[PDB]
């Protein structure tokens, strides 16, 4: 999920922009 | 230059890209 996508690895906008809601 | 996004700078950076829209839901 998010922390493994933009924490562990790293993450472009659109990745980071779809765990919104 | 550090990538990642840990901690309270992936909160920050939440509030910042989602906008009004939000995230970890909407009460209601």
């Amino acid at each position: 999920g998010i922390v493994e996508q933009c924490c562990t690895s790293i993450c472009s906008l659109y990745q980071l922009e779809n765990y919104c809601n | 230059v550090n990538q990642h996004l840990c901690g309270s700078h992936l909160v920050e950076a939440l509030y910042l890209v989602c906008g009004e829209r939000g995230f970890f839901g909407t009460p209601k």
